[PDB]
């Protein structure tokens, strides 16, 4: 083929950036889910398994990764549970 | 992926936390016991502080690691609640992580490892409570003169064993006063 | 170009300057040699993995074997090695003694030279204390051999010599070597290690070994002759085949008719050659090569016993015993080059046919120890333990005096020499006290090989020897640092074994200290 | 649950191991002789087997601490095992390190 | 300038012992996954380009030829394992290298190697005494005929295979093939041949020696197959008319001599055919092909001939008919001729096959493989060979123990409780000695695709309840009793396995310095 | 995930592979809960598909006891709105991402 215009490079960039967010948070699912160490830029650290709190501290610049943050916020407004799911 | 910081996971993170906790233990390791050696503490000004107390070292020790600050706060809870054995807690807590990290390389999930320590620590308290001993040797029997005789055998005062130690027993028995609720 | 090289005027030979201390780097070469054989001393000595120049894998703890395989290229280190070759003369033990002790003198000599003492005073200090050691050693003699020639007494002495070489077989090899040694002892002054020959045979294990008289060969008799008293023996290294002259002798084979003629000719050639043997009266023929199928028929035709020996060293043993030389041609009829033997017969021991060459009429010292083993590497090491055991009693052919083993004499002799060094004023007391501490290397090397702390053993030995209790050596145990009486345990060394060993090891360390520089030259 | 509990028993041996090294003694032999005494107490109640044997730091050998008079309060040993267990769990629960 | 070694490579101390431990694990790594009947195979190619595929541990170690000196030691122990027993080379190599892995951290702590040797000598002596107590001799037990027990042991080893449906029929053939032997049992006696086509029930059990008979040439409709007492001749001579070996070339200018030369070339062939008829040999088995002209001769003489016979089938025939292999036809006589009661050419499979019957000197038989393809038969060939080994070892040694890692766990539990009763440095070493014995049941779970952790943990707790015969099941994933499942191995084989493993482990530890003489 | 596989067989065209991929992606939730519970993620999901085929929704994963048991008997229940809103909101986001060909920066 040729494909002078390649939209797939944006599709593959959006999928890879979106999957990278779900790959980290998936370990916190369930009561037995593992914890994490979040080190803020000032040097402060904390330990929490809450998925909604971690996503607010991610500070994602990628557009596809930002829509997942807004997706988790819309779930807490309607049902209020199942943010990580 | 575009992020403002670094992110890493895997067996390396758990390995770094075990090696960090092992470094704090090795510092207070050789200082355990009454014969433990002294250790210097150097500040940024260049002053030196020397002592064998493990509880004093951990308070003045400064090492920046996420996991290392957990054990430092742990000694404060043991000190404020009881005040003795803070050195033994740090040493045991490190040996637990050394053997647990080996089980992870055996493909043992950490949850099964955590469930083991909770059952082992629970059965340990039950077995200790049976092997305990209450207050005794206050009447009808004396092996309590040998109580202070062992601690006095390491000094020149231990030349006469029963002469000097008999007055220590009569001193601690004469000072008994309730002052609260029996 | 200036500045020039320091101290090197000759053939580019490296010359260590004053600050370089050429004496120490010569001691360093002899120090590394002792560290290799230090771990092989004692019954617990570690085995060494040795690769032969033929790329054969050998595993042995023997020190004499290591020095042959490991090439020592340092000149000052050869002096200790050459002292070990002289150590094998007049006694068959003490090889590990010289390598460890000569190095101990040089290690402690480095401490004295750093103090600023002259090298000449260190030399005079050892030669004075060495004469004191030869005077005290007779006083350390406890018990001696009863000279009863009894197997119980003869096998009891081999327990120490067999130890440190083959472990676990100490009980078995004690009685086996004893039976062969008690046969020669009735002959005064005739005892020789070359008279007892060892022949190893592949088999089950060492427990299947036995002792026989005469010369026992593992190769059976090719002929059907059982026993013959014929004294004429002709050793022939040439294999039996069609006789070929040293001249041209071109044989042209064209047609099958001529092929059968020259084929029957070889049968006629082997016929006249074997006939010449029976004409001279020799019924015993030794073959160094192979044997033809037709030669076996003419051997039984003339009733001549046939022996096939593939080993070359087995042929040289007959040349120096009966006196039968091996001629290059095929069965030359020469009576002058034959041997003499009183009795020749075929025997079977251990389900194996063996040939026996002994002397019935003449007494003789000839005897043979047959060995059996599964692995040739482990079976060959047994032969090394037999030679050290036989050579132990070659010394007892002289005056019989025994000294305690297990480092018992080393502590007793170091305690007495220290007393003489304290009473002697001057600067000679430094080299004498260091000469006494050189004896401490043996019990330390013996304790480290057993997995026991060295300083704990040395401390206990001075405590028991200070109270006047002699005969106390080192008990061999992994978990027990303590000691036991050597006299009741049966561990005893040889007087002349220690006597010649201290003298040779002393002159070996003195000669190295005399050489301050090594210079290469050209012919 | 076997490997998790079994490794908890080996981890407790560091306390008699550390005290043996600081006492200028062989740690392997003292811990070995110490384990042999407490085992015979679990086999049979009979008195001929040693019970409640501790370690002597001065002489470097086993010694009975009941007669010697070297004791420690109960709340010291009990709370030491609980806090040490909670610390080993808290550090182990961290599967990730995230920086900003 | 003056150097002691001068290129001599030598090292001693702790690093030399540690380097040998890492070298022994490399040798055990290659045969590690090949343990067990279900273990994975290996592929080794030589300099010729041909690939060898099999899970046999003895064959793989021979092809490796590792130049490391300590590696050659473990290889030599496997060779001594064949002469004493003949199997278990994979178990000895894998187990011996496991002891070095457990004591490896203790060596770096300053422990002296001699103390380690004292532990392996004492613990192994106690393991031998424990095996002799557990071993139970089963002969007349429950008044069951020994043939029934041999079939049940064969169906277990052949279960969960391609023949697992037909294993009930094949179990009878394996037991019967062993019963046809003499009092001296040998695995090299019984041969196995493969025949394509037909179902698994079509497999035939021949009491005599059969071969593929690749002979494609002419001579049909003659040479009656039935012979009551034929003389079996073994000849490597080539009877082909125009052959690469025996020809006749003579150049003459005479025309009348050409008729004789052509006849002389046929005379040499006619003489070789006459010398066979001179001795009266009815059956002619040739290794080299036989021409069509030589087939017509024997056809009119009422004698049969077959060529293109492998050399191994001729050697099995030599031990069968009772004769000997003769190269030429000149020395052929009644001494090298054999005898058989029934000789018949069978059409089974559509190919022509020949076999003997009732040979007086025959200790051997032949089995026929019938399947859909060659890979079904080649794997079944060794699968049935393992079943013959179980039946053979069960007859020789009647005192056995439970296999499948069952005896390995009891020796681990017994020595674990005894190690606590020995105060000293022997406690930690014997404790590591028992743990190293658990590598055998662990590798069986990994090679079978199961979960090694869940099986081994539940199995270890089961031995605490007193059952000594429980072990790992290779078919279903569960803890089962190998004694009731009839998985048995001789007690003397397991004793020699621990003795050879302990001896090879103590020898590597006893090595201190490696000296190499440059040459 | 089990029932959508049967519906993928009745459909035709590209909807066969697309719906099947949507069904197989629903097994990540039970595979994650089994991993944090100390079990085998691959073997646990396989057993649940059989129990849900023959049985009812009762089969599941119990994280407290660390094994497969009845979810209703373990007092584990969630409202329906949580699961329905989870599929609806996630689908609208996935469809929105697939409709983006390129991003353009303006000023």
């Amino acid at each position: 083929y040729q494909d002078r215009d390649k939209p797939a490079q944006i599709r593959f960039s959006n999928i890879s950036a979106a999957k990278a967010v779900a790959d980290a948070i998936r370990t916190s699912l369930g009561p037995k889910g593992m914890d994490k160490m979040i080190q803020d830029g000032k040097g402060d650290v904390t330990i929490t398994n809450d998925g909604a709190t971690i996503l607010k501290q991610m500070q994602v610049l990628h557009p596809a990764a930002r829509m997942l943050v807004e997706l988790s916020k819309a779930q807490d407004i309607e049902a209020g549970d199942g943010t990580t799911s | 992926l575009s992020v403002f910081g670094d992110r890493s996971t895997g067996e390396t993170i758990r390995s770094q936390n075990v090696m960090a906790a092992a470094s704090i233990a090795n510092i207070v390791k050789s200082s355990l016991g009454p014969v433990g050696l002294d250790k210097m503490l150097v500040d940024d000004i260049g002053d030196v502080t020397i002592t064998n107390d493990g509880a004093t070292i951990l308070k003045l020790l400064e090492v920046e690691h996420p996991a290392a600050k957990v054990l430092c706060e742990l000694a404060d809870l043991q000190d404020k609640e009881v005040g003795d054995g803070t050195t033994s807690v740090v040493i045991i807590a490190a040996e637990l992580l050394k053997n647990a990290d080996e089980l992870v390389k055996q493909k043992i999930h950490p949850t099964s490892v955590i469930s083991g320590y909770r059952l082992a620590c629970k059965e340990a308290v039950r077995y200790i409570n049976e092997n305990l001993i209450v207050n005794t040797d206050e009447l009808g029997r004396d092996c309590l003169i040998n109580a202070a005789k062992t601690s006095m055998s390491s000094k020149i005062i231990g030349i006469n064993g029963d002469f000097f130690a008999n007055m220590v027993v009569d001193a601690v028995l004469a000072i008994k006063y309730t002052d609260i609720r029996g | 170009k200036a500045p020039g090289f320091a101290q090197m005027l000759k053939e580019g030979a490296k010359h260590f300057s004053g600050l370089e201390e050429a004496v120490y780097r010569n001691i360093q070469a002899c120090k590394e040699l002792a560290q290799t054989t230090r771990t092989a001393y004692g019954p617990n000595g570690m085995n060494k993995m040795v690769i032969n120049h033929l790329e054969k894998l050998f595993v042995t703890n023997d020190a004499a074997t290591i020095l042959r395989e490991l090439e020592v290229q340092h000149p000052a280190a050869k002096m200790i090695v050459m002292a070990s070759h002289m150590q094998e003369q007049e006694v068959g033990d003490g090889t590990n003694f010289v390598l460890v002790f000569a190095g101990a003198l040089l290690e402690l000599a480095e401490e004295l030279l750093r103090i600023g003492l002259s090298v000449s005073e260190v030399i005079e200090g050892y030669e004075i204390a060495c004469r004191k050691a030869h005077e005290i050693l007779p006083n350390l003699v406890c018990c001696s051999a009863k000279n009863l020639r009894d197997i119980d007494e003869v096998s009891s002495l081999l327990r120490t010599s067999i130890m440190s070489k083959q472990y676990g077989n100490e009980v078995f090899l004690a009685k086996l070597i004893a039976q062969a040694c008690v046969s020669i002892f009735p002959d005064s002054g005739h005892f020789n290690v070359d008279n007892i020959r060892v022949c190893k045979i592949l088999g089950s294990g060492i427990s299947s070994s036995s002792v026989l008289h005469g010369m026992v060969f593992k190769k059976e008799t090719e002929g059907d002759v059982t026993s013959v008293k014929d004294a004429k023996i002709a050793v022939y290294s040439c294999p039996f085949d069609g006789m070929i002259t040293e001249t041209k002798g071109t044989v042209l084979i064209k047609t099958a008719e001529e092929l059968m003629n020259f084929s029957k000719g070889e049968e006629n050639l082997m016929d006249a050659q074997v006939k010449a043997i029976a004409d001279t009266g020799a019924n015993v023929v030794v073959t160094g090569g192979k044997v033809a199928d037709m030669a076996l028929h003419y051997a039984n035709k003339y009733n001549i016993m046939l022996v096939r020996l593939n080993s070359k060293w087995d042929l040289r043993r007959l040349c120096k015993t009966v006196g039968a030389t091996a001629l290059p041609r095929l069965t030359p009829p020469v009576l002058e080059e034959m041997g003499h033997c009183d009795s020749v017969y075929l025997s079977e021991v251990g389900d194996t046919q063996v040939v026996v060459f002994k002397h019935e009429k003449e007494d003789g010292a000839i005897s043979t120890i047959v060995l059996r083993g599964s692995t040739d590497n482990l079976m060959d090491d047994i032969e090394r333990a037999v030679d050290d055991g036989v050579n132990t009693f070659k010394v007892l052919t002289r005056d019989k005096r025994l000294v305690p083993g297990g480092g018992a004499t080393e502590i007793e002799l170091a305690k007495q020499i220290t007393s003489y060094g304290e009473t002697c004023p001057g600067l000679e007391q430094y080299a004498i006290k260091k000469f006494a501490e050189a004896f401490e290397a043996i019990p330390r090397a013996l304790a480290e090989n057993s997995g026991v702390k060295a300083n704990e053993v040395i401390s206990k030995l001075y405590a028991v020897h200070q109270e006047g209790n002699k005969n106390v050596g080192l008990d061999i145990e992994a978990e027990v640092p303590a000691v036991k009486d050597m006299l009741e345990a049966g561990i005893l060394d040889t007087y002349l074994g220690k006597y010649w060993a201290i003298k040779l090891a002393t002159n070996a360390a003195v000669t190295v200290l005399r050489v301050d520089q090594i210079i290469m030259a050209k012919p | 649950e076997q490997l998790a509990i079994a490794e908890f028993a080996r981890s407790l041996l560091v306390i008699p191991n550390t005290l043996a090294v600081n006492a200028a003694q062989d740690s392997t032999d003292l811990v070995a002789k110490l384990r042999a005494f407490h085992n015979e107490a679990q086999v049979n109640p009979e008195r001929k087997n040693l019970k409640w044997i501790g370690l002597d730091l001065s002489n470097g050998k086993p010694r009975d601490n009941k007669q010697a008079g070297v004791f420690e309060p109960t709340i010291v040993k009990v709370k030491s095992l609980k806090f040490a267990t909670e610390a080993a769990i808290t550090i182990l629960r961290i599967d990730d390190l995230i920086k900003l | 300038v003056i150097l002691l070694k001068e290129g001599t490579d030598s090292s001693q101390g702790i690093p030399q012992l540690v380097s040998n431990i890492s070298a022994c694990q490399v040798i055990a790594e290659a045969v590690r996954t090949t343990l067990g009947p279900r273990g994975m195979d290996k592929l080794i190619v030589d300099g010729r380009g041909k690939a060898t595929i099999s899970n046999d541990g003895a064959t793989i170690l021979k092809l490796l030829d590792v130049v490391h000196p300590a590696a050659k030691t473990l290889v030599d122990i496997a060779k001594s394992q064949d002469a004493e027993v003949g199997d278990g080379t994979t178990s000895v190599t894998l187990l011996a290298a496991e002891f070095l892995k457990q004591v490896k951290p203790y060596v770096e702590e300053g422990l002296h190697p001699q103390i380690i040797i004292r532990a392996f000598r004492t613990a192994t002596q106690l393991a031998v005494n424990k095996i002799k107590e557990i071993a139970v001799t089963v002969k007349k037990a429950d008044k069951v005929e020994q043939r029934k027990l041999l079939e049940k042991c064969a169906m277990t080893a052949l279960s969960s295979k391609l023949i697992s449906q037909q294993k009930a029929f094949f179990a009878k053939m394996v037991v019967d093939a062993v019963m046809m032997l003499d009092d001296l049992l040998q695995l090299k006696m019984i041969g196995i041949k493969k025949v394509q086509g037909g179902a698994l029930e079509d497999s035939q059990l021949v009491a005599g020696v059969a071969f593929k008979k690749t002979f494609s040439y002419a001579g049909f409709e003659m040479q009656p197959k039935k012979y009551h007492n034929p003389k079996i001749a073994l000849l490597n001579v080539e009877l082909e008319l125009k052959a690469e070996k025996d020809n006749a070339e003579i150049r003459v200018h005479t025309v009348e001599d050409y008729q004789a030369i052509v006849d002389a070339e046929w005379n040499i062939l006619y003489d070789k055919l006459e010398k066979i008829h001179h001795s009266g040999a009815k059956v002619v088995s040739s290794k080299l092909p036989i021409g069509d002209v030589a087939t017509q001769y024997f056809a009119d003489r009422d004698m049969f001939c077959a060529g293109r016979v492998p050399e191994e089938d001729l050697k099995r025939t030599m031990m069968a008919c009772g004769g000997s292999i003769q190269t030429s036809v000149n020395a052929l006589s009644a001494d090298v001729l054999g005898r058989c009661q029934v000789f018949e050419e069978t059409q089974i499979g559509g190919e022509r096959y020949n076999f003997f019957t009732g040979c007086p000197k025959a200790k051997t038989c032949t089995f026929i493989l019938r399947g859909g393809a060659e890979q079904f038969m080649e794997e079944t060939e060794r699968s049935l060979h393992d079943a013959i080994m179980i039946v053979r070892r069960a007859i020789k040694n009647d005192s056995v123990v439970a296999g499948g890692g069952a005896i390995e766990m009891e020796l681990s539990k017994y020595l674990r409780d005894y190690s606590r009763t020995i105060p000293g440095k022997q406690q930690l070493l014997i404790g590591a000695y028992a743990k190293a014995l658990e590598i055998i049941p662990r590798q069986l779970c990994d090679n079978a695709g199961f979960d090694a952790t869940n099986i081994l943990n539940k199995l270890r707790a089961r031995h605490a309840q007193g059952g000594t015969w429980y072990g790992v099941d290779i078919n279903n994933e569960d803890i089962a009793d190998n004694f009731e499942a009839f998985v048995w191995e001789p007690a003397m084989v397991r004793i020699n396995a621990l003795t050879a493993a302990s001896e090879a482990a103590c020898l590597i530890v006893s090595v201190d310095e490696t000296i190499k003489n440059p040459r | 995930a089990l029932r959508l596989t049967e519906y993928s067989r009745t459909l035709s065209g590209m909807e066969s592979y697309c719906v099947r991929a949507f069904a197989d992606a629903m097994e990540v939730i039970p595979s994650t809960l089994a991993e944090n519970a100390g079990l085998n993620p691959i073997s646990t999901v396989t057993e649940l598909r059989n129990r849900h085929a023959q049985g009812e929704k009762t089969a599941g994963i119990n994280v407290r006891k660390g094994g497969i048991s009845n979810i209703l008997e373990e007092l584990v229940v969630q409202p329906l709105l949580v699961s329905v809103s989870a599929l609806t909101l996630a689908t609208e986001t996935v469809r929105s991402i697939l409709k983006i060909d390129d991003v353009v920066n303006t000023r």
